[PDB]
């Protein structure tokens, strides 16, 4: 029923969905699921707009693996952890995401674009 | 401003700020414009403006602090004006998010 | 070595099946077949240094050859010429009649040939860049031991990668043209910038070189921090070739300095740089 919500784009409707689910396992798969699609389908606003609680950390795990494993120019999910730090009030937090990419950004680039990131990031944060 | 053409007050501004306009007593007001930017509930600029935005805003925070003392602040303003500093970039960041996420759907 | 230039062949490319039938040693089925036959036969050799010179050379051919043929296809004959090569010290042979030579410089294409003909020995034969490396560690260990015991080291002694080291070093002081192909040794991948590297891609994300020379700087790269010390001084003729010229020498600089900062293995004289 969630992946045909997908599949016909209620985002809300999958969403729902979502929260129906028991299983925190399927939980957690289905939630890889739909990162990967909503970023494949450039839908941002569905991802933030989620009330997630107590899902909170499992999105939290998720994302911050995910950035483990993205390329840095390429995919944004640092700072989608970020513009969710934002939506929760994490100040600290968000800074914390900052900062770090910063540092991932002194490690795997030299580049000016990459000058300009590190010197946002650390600002930012 | 007052007919609303955002985009090329943005503009202005961020030219008289990298040009360093006013003395002390006066970045006091150019810290102070930036309010209605803030006040944007719809935004049209790009990622890369928000970013030199923010840049020359602590930018000219630090500034602002060493201008008064090069290691210390002295101005009577200074303090509650820190804390409007604290809720302005509150909004800020907010609409930050807002920006990006906008930004990024924009490229749906 | 003009003619003998297909250095196309190295990968897969493109153009390369066109390149091979309108050059002459495909369209000659008898080519390749003659020149590997007649190698393999006898034939006089005034000079040890040009006979193993001709026997890298149509070892190096063959092995090109050989990724993409099926019946002009030759690999049983590159061993035994390559062994004779570098037993013969080629290496020597090339660096003293041909460069130091004066009359060689007369031409940038000189200098092309043989930048591609080095660039060529390593990528085709890398099992014996890894054999010579092995016996090069294993040539300091003796040394190390015939020190240890007061004794002289044991029989003889075979630096080829020496040679290796001493010749292109030497090569790349001399050049009027300016022709920075020891850029290519120096990949925009290392972290590098200047005022003139902006059109290059490290202001901007993401740059990958040829296979080819992206392996050979890469084991430059590797070699920066595992050295025996027997090599320390023919590498030290590495860095003053590639010391010459500003750009290349900012990026043996950025290497250094990679080389720089505390460490464990640019403090050895065995094992690594000291």
């Amino acid at each position: 029923i969630f992946k045909h919500h997908l599949d016909m784009g209620h985002n809300s409707q999958a969403y729902d969905a979502l929260t129906q689910i028991p299983d925190t396992s399927r939980q957690l798969d289905c939630l890889r699921q739909l990162v990967v699609v909503l970023c494949e389908r450039s839908q941002l606003q569905d991802l933030v707009e989620f009330p997630y609680v107590n899902l909170h950390n499992e999105v939290v795990g998720i994302i911050e693996s995910r950035a483990r494993a993205v390329d840095l120019m390429t995919h944004n999910y640092y700072e989608l952890l970020y513009a969710f730090h934002i939506y929760r009030h994490n100040y600290r937090k968000a800074g914390t995401v900052m900062f770090e990419y910063g540092m991932r950004l002194g490690r795997e680039v030299r580049t000016l674009r990459g000058l300009q990131k590190q010197v946002n990031s650390y600002l930012a944060c | 401003y007052s007919q609303e053409q955002f985009s090329e007050a943005a503009s202005l501004l961020l030219s008289l700020m990298t040009a360093r306009i006013a003395p002390c007593s006066f970045w006091l007001t150019l810290l102070l414009d930036a309010l209605p930017l803030l006040e944007q509930k719809q935004v049209i600029f790009s990622a890369e403006q928000t970013y030199e935005l923010m840049r020359c805003l602590e930018d000219r925070m630090a500034a602002k602090l060493e201008s008064t003392s090069p290691d210390e602040i002295q101005k009577q303003d200074s303090s509650i004006d820190n804390t409007k500093v604290e809720m302005l970039r509150l909004a800020l960041a907010r609409n930050l998010a807002r920006a990006i996420v906008t930004e990024g759907a924009l490229q749906e | 070595l003009y003619c003998l230039d297909v250095g196309f062949l190295e990968q897969g490319t493109d153009d390369r099946e066109e390149l091979m039938k309108q050059a002459s040693m495909f369209m000659d089925r008898q080519y390749i077949a003659a020149i590997h036959n007649r190698l393999q036969n006898t034939q006089p050799w005034k000079s040890p240094g040009m006979q193993a010179t001709v026997r890298l050379a149509w070892a190096l051919a063959l092995r090109g050859i050989s990724q993409f043929s099926e019946v002009l296809e030759f690999s049983e004959a590159d061993e035994p010429m390559a062994e004779i090569a570098i037993g013969g010290n080629v290496f020597l042979f090339l660096t003293e009649a041909v460069v130091g030579s004066e009359s060689f410089c007369t031409d940038e294409f000189f200098i092309r040939r043989i930048h591609k003909l080095v660039t060529d020995f390593p990528t085709l034969m890398p099992m014996k860049v890894k054999q010579l490396r092995n016996r090069a560690e294993e040539d300091a260990r003796l040394i190390q031991m015939s020190m240890q015991m007061g004794n002289e080291p044991p029989a003889s002694l075979r630096r080829d990668l020496e040679h290796l080291l001493l010749l292109i070093g030497e090569l790349y002081r001399k050049d009027p043209f300016h022709l920075e192909l020891a850029l290519e040794y120096w990949c925009p991948t290392e972290p590098l910038q200047s005022t003139s590297l902006m059109g290059s891609f490290l202001g901007v994300a993401h740059q990958r070189p040829p296979q080819r020379q992206v392996l050979l700087s890469k084991f430059v790269r590797q070699m920066s921090d595992l050295l025996p010390a027997t090599l320390y001084l023919p590498y030290l003729k590495m860095l003053r070739g590639l010391a010459s010229g500003p750009q290349c020498a900012h990026y043996c600089f950025s290497l250094l300095k990679a080389n720089g900062g505390s460490s464990a293995e640019n403090l050895q004289a065995a094992g690594g740089s000291p």
